[PDB]
């Protein structure tokens, strides 16, 4: 039994255009734990993103934070791209900055 | 208030693909303290807090020695319910345990807790008395004498009831100026036109430790609850956390809302309203 | 700290 993961993307602080924050992608409620997520800007995978060690919650289902340093504008457009095997093709999920 | 330290192991079998993959996480409340991955380099249980990084090479080498021989223990064991469930060599499969103590305000020991899991779900579990296992199907029943008749349930609650809290103590001593605040939310509203008569009204919370949070709507003092979109309390990164409420409204009738939040950190209650 | 004794086979 596998479970798809719940995806939210935002930023540590509310978005200022020109000033420095982090972005961040939070996945949880998957299983198993075999996972890939990418940040994208304007499509284009960011090469530099960190994650957190793996845990889980007391369902057993994991959770995971990956996380990058950026500077938003109002040109760039930023995703989070989920890849786990419950999804038939990667989801991409879009920023938005008020949620 | 009350304290929980928590260690989560997790072992993922990658058949013709060395050996399992192991992780082990260390938890104080909200807070992350220590991690060991069988792929990194260090083969060390190394530190994630600044609060334990304090700790010298005796506990450093005696909490690797555990680490390494939970690892070991968890990779056999994925070979042994392989052949309790008459599972193929070809498959990936995870064990996952779970285990910790909570300790009141006083410091004095409340609960303790083992579980291990077997692809995601229950497979034996340490009942609340700390003496009798709960065993989920037939595999896990086999698992269930051998452990009664090596008194597991003896070795873990020693430990339940007396390291495990010890120690929790210790960090909530020594990471005392980041485990025991309490940093209340930062509130606010955002508010979006959905079409001409309808609006969402969105209740904020940044920037909050620890995680447990209450954020609730009202329409005239009335909860609101089954027309509220919560998400899921998430990490901002720098260890303090982040949840919204949001509510659908008729255009004009903001203002009979109210967003109720609270928080430990927080001397009342607070209400906002837009 | 965690547990030096607790691992036994499953």
């Amino acid at each position: 039994i596998q479970r798809t993961p719940k995806i939210q993307v935002y930023s540590r602080h509310p978005a200022e255009n020109g000033k420095s924050n982090f972005l961040n992608c939070y996945v949880s409620g998957f299983h198993p734990s075999d996972i890939e997520v990418d940040l994208l800007k304007n499509g284009e995978r960011i090469e530099k993103v960190e994650h957190s060690d793996l845990s889980f919650s007391k369902d057993w289902s994991f959770y995971l934070l990956y996380y990058t340093e950026f500077t938003p504008t109002e040109k760039d457009e930023y995703a989070c791209r989920v890849n786990h095997v419950t999804l038939s093709q990667p989801k991409i999920v879009k920023w938005d900055r008020d949620m | 208030g009350s304290h929980s330290m928590r260690y989560f192991y997790t072992s993922v079998s990658r058949p013709g693909r060395g050996e399992p993959r192991f992780i082990a996480v260390g938890y104080v409340d909200d807070t992350q303290f220590v991690r060991f991955d069988s792929d990194a380099a260090s083969q060390r249980m190394e530190p994630r807090a600044p609060w334990i990084e304090q700790e010298g090479p005796e506990y450093w080498d005696q909490e690797t020695r555990n680490v390494k021989a939970q690892s070991q223990t968890d990779r056999v064991d994925l070979g042994t319910l392989r052949g309790y469930y008459n599972q193929s060599e070809d498959g990936s499969h995870t064990i996952q345990i779970m285990y910790g103590c909570d300790v009141g305000p006083d410091g004095r020991f409340l609960r303790g807790y083992r579980q291990d899991a077997y692809d995601g779900k229950d497979y034996i579990a340490l009942n609340e008395d700390l003496r009798s296992w709960t065993a989920a199907d037939m595999a896990a029943q086999i698992t269930k004498r051998k452990w009664e008749a090596a008194h597991a349930a003896e070795q873990q609650r020693a430990y339940l009831e007396g390291r495990c809290v010890e120690w929790l103590r210790r960090y909530l001593e020594n990471g005392k100026e980041t485990l025991q605040r309490t940093d209340p939310p930062k509130t606010h509203m955002t508010h979006h036109p959905i079409s001409d008569h309808e609006a969402t009204l969105r209740c904020w919370a940044l920037g909050f430790y620890p995680a447990e949070i209450t954020l609730t709507w009202q329409r005239d003092g009335e909860d609101q609850t089954q027309d509220t979109e919560l998400v899921e309390t998430r990490p901002a990164g720098d260890g303090t956390f982040q949840k919204w409420a949001a509510v659908v409204v008729p255009s004009g009738e903001e203002q009979r809302y109210t967003c109720h939040v609270q928080h430990e950190g927080l001397p009342k209650p607070l209400t906002l309203r837009w | 700290s965690s547990c030096s004794s607790c691992p036994l086979s499953k």
